[PDB]
C-alpha cells in the first residue's frame, strides 16, 4: 500500500530528471549558436544520481515508462548499480515500438557487465599469480 | 580515509571520462603508476575494507585492477570476496540470457 | 534420385536442405551447414551466414523441424559438430517463436555441459590475459 | 622414449611450412590441414611438442592461429595451443594480443549464443503442459 507513495515518489522523480536532462539537452545545443549564454536553471542543488537514490531508498503505469528506460540506459552507460538496473530492466519486461529502446538498454548492461566481469577475472588472476608467487 | 573512498569514487563515475585511461584520468593513473610499497600497502588495505562491501566494491575492483597493471595472505582477503562478486555478476548474466531471450 | 539432390547441392541452399532433411544420411547436411557457419567470408546480416539458409530454416514446417531438431540433438553429443549444431539451433529459435519434452531436455543437457566447458576456457583465458 | 614422440610433435612444423608457403602461393584449402594436422596429434605431450618448437616456426604457427580464431575453427584447440605456446616460449607480443583478441571474440560469442539456446529451451519446455 505504501508501494503506492513510493510509486508516486518515483514518477515524480522522472518527471523531474527528465525535464532537467532536457533542460540540459537544449542548453547544449543552442549552446552551439552562441557560446556565451547563462547557464541553465536546475531545481534542487546531478542528475541520474537523484533518480538512482530515489531508485535505491525503496525496501524490495504505462505513461511514466519511457522516461525509466532513458535513465535506465543512463545507468547502464555510467555503471550505476548494475545489478539494481538489471533487475529493473526484467521487472520491466515482466510487466506491462519502445521494444527497441529496450534492445539498447539490455545492449548497453550486457556491455558493461562484460567490462566489470572480465576485469575481475583479470583481478582474480593477478591476485592468484602473486599469491602463488610469495 | 573515507574521503579517500569518495574521490576513488567520484574519478571511476565521471560523466565522461578521458579514454584510454585506467581510472579515467591520467593524472591519477600517473600517481597509482608511483607508490613507497607501504603507500600501496595501506591503498589496497583499504581495497579489501570496501571490497568486503558490496556497494562500494566496484570502485575498489577498478582500483585494484588498475593497481594490477602497474606492478610486478591479505591478497586472500581480497581474492575470495572477489570470487564471491564473480558469481554474483555470472548469476546476473544468466538472467540477462532470460531477458535477452524473451524479446 | 540423390544425384539430382547432389546437383541442387551444387547450386542451390533451400531445396539442398529440404531433400536432405526428407532423405538420409544427415552426414552432407552436416557438412553444408558446417560449410555455411565455417565459411571463411560470410554474410553479417544472415543468422547461419548465409541469408538463403535462414530462409528455408523460417520456411521450414512442423516435420522438417522436428526432424532437424533430432539431428540438431545428435550432432550436439559429438563436441567436434558441437558448434556447428549451437550456430544452427540458435538461428532456428530466432527465425520461429515459441509455437518431444525428451529431445528439448536432451539438447538442454548437452548444452549445459558445453556452457560449462567455454566458462572453463575464459577463465583459463583470463590467465592468458594478466600473463600478458 | 618420448623424444621420437617430440619428433612427432615437430611433424606438424613441416605441415606449417608447406601451409605458410602454399599461402604465400595464393597471396598472388591450406588452414584447414595444418589444422587436421594439429588435430591428428594426440592431446598428451603436444606440451612438449610445441616446447620443441624451432623460433622460426612459430610466427608461422601464430598466423594460422589467428586464422583459426577468427574463423571459429575448432576453438578449444586454438586456446589451449595459444596457452601452451606462451607457457614454454616484441612483434610476436602484437601477434599474441591479435590471436588473443580473435579468441575471446569467438569465446563470448559462442557463450553469449549457448547462453541464449539454454534459456530458449528452458521457456519452451516449461510452457509445455
Amino acid at each position: 500500500v505504501e508501494t503506492l507513495m513510493a510509486g508516486e515518489r518515483i514518477a515524480e522523480a522522472l518527471e523531474l530528471g527528465m525535464t532537467d536532462l532536457n533542460t540540459i539537452r537544449e542548453w547544449e545545443e543552442a549552446r552551439q549558436i552562441n557560446p556565451n549564454i547563462a547557464p541553465p536553471q536546475r531545481n534542487p542543488i546531478p542528475a541520474e544520481t537523484y533518480v538512482l537514490n530515489t531508485l535505491q531508498k525503496i525496501k524490495p503505469p504505462f505513461s511514466t515508462i519511457p522516461s525509466l528506460l532513458t535513465f535506465l540506459n543512463l545507468f547502464a552507460q555510467r555503471e550505476l548499480n548494475v545489478p539494481l538496473t538489471c533487475r529493473i530492466l526484467f521487472f520491466v519486461l515482466k510487466t506491462h515500438t519502445m521494444r527497441a529502446t529496450l534492445e539498447k538498454v539490455r545492449a548497453n548492461l550486457r556491455a558493461a557487465l562484460r567490462r566489470q566481469k572480465d576485469e575481475m577475472g583479470f583481478n582474480i588472476a593477478a591476485l592468484k599469480v602473486v599469491s602463488m608467487q610469495l | 580515509p573515507g574521503r579517500l573512498l569518495n574521490l576513488f569514487t567520484n574519478v571511476v563515475t565521471t560523466r565522461n571520462p578521458d579514454p584510454d585511461s585506467l581510472t579515467g584520468l591520467k593524472a591519477v593513473d600517473d600517481v597509482l603508476a608511483k607508490l613507497s610499497d607501504e603507500q600501496i600497502f595501506q591503498l589496497l588495505l583499504r581495497l579489501r575494507d570496501w571490497n568486503t562491501n558490496a556497494r562500494t566494491a566496484p570502485v575498489a575492483q577498478r582500483v585494484l585492477w588498475a593497481l594490477f597493471k602497474s606492478h610486478p595472505e591479505v591478497l586472500d582477503a581480497i581474492k575470495v570476496y572477489t570470487e564471491r562478486h564473480y558469481k554474483r555478476i555470472e548469476e546476473l548474466v544468466d538472467e540477462s540470457y532470460l531477458v535477452e531471450y524473451t524479446l
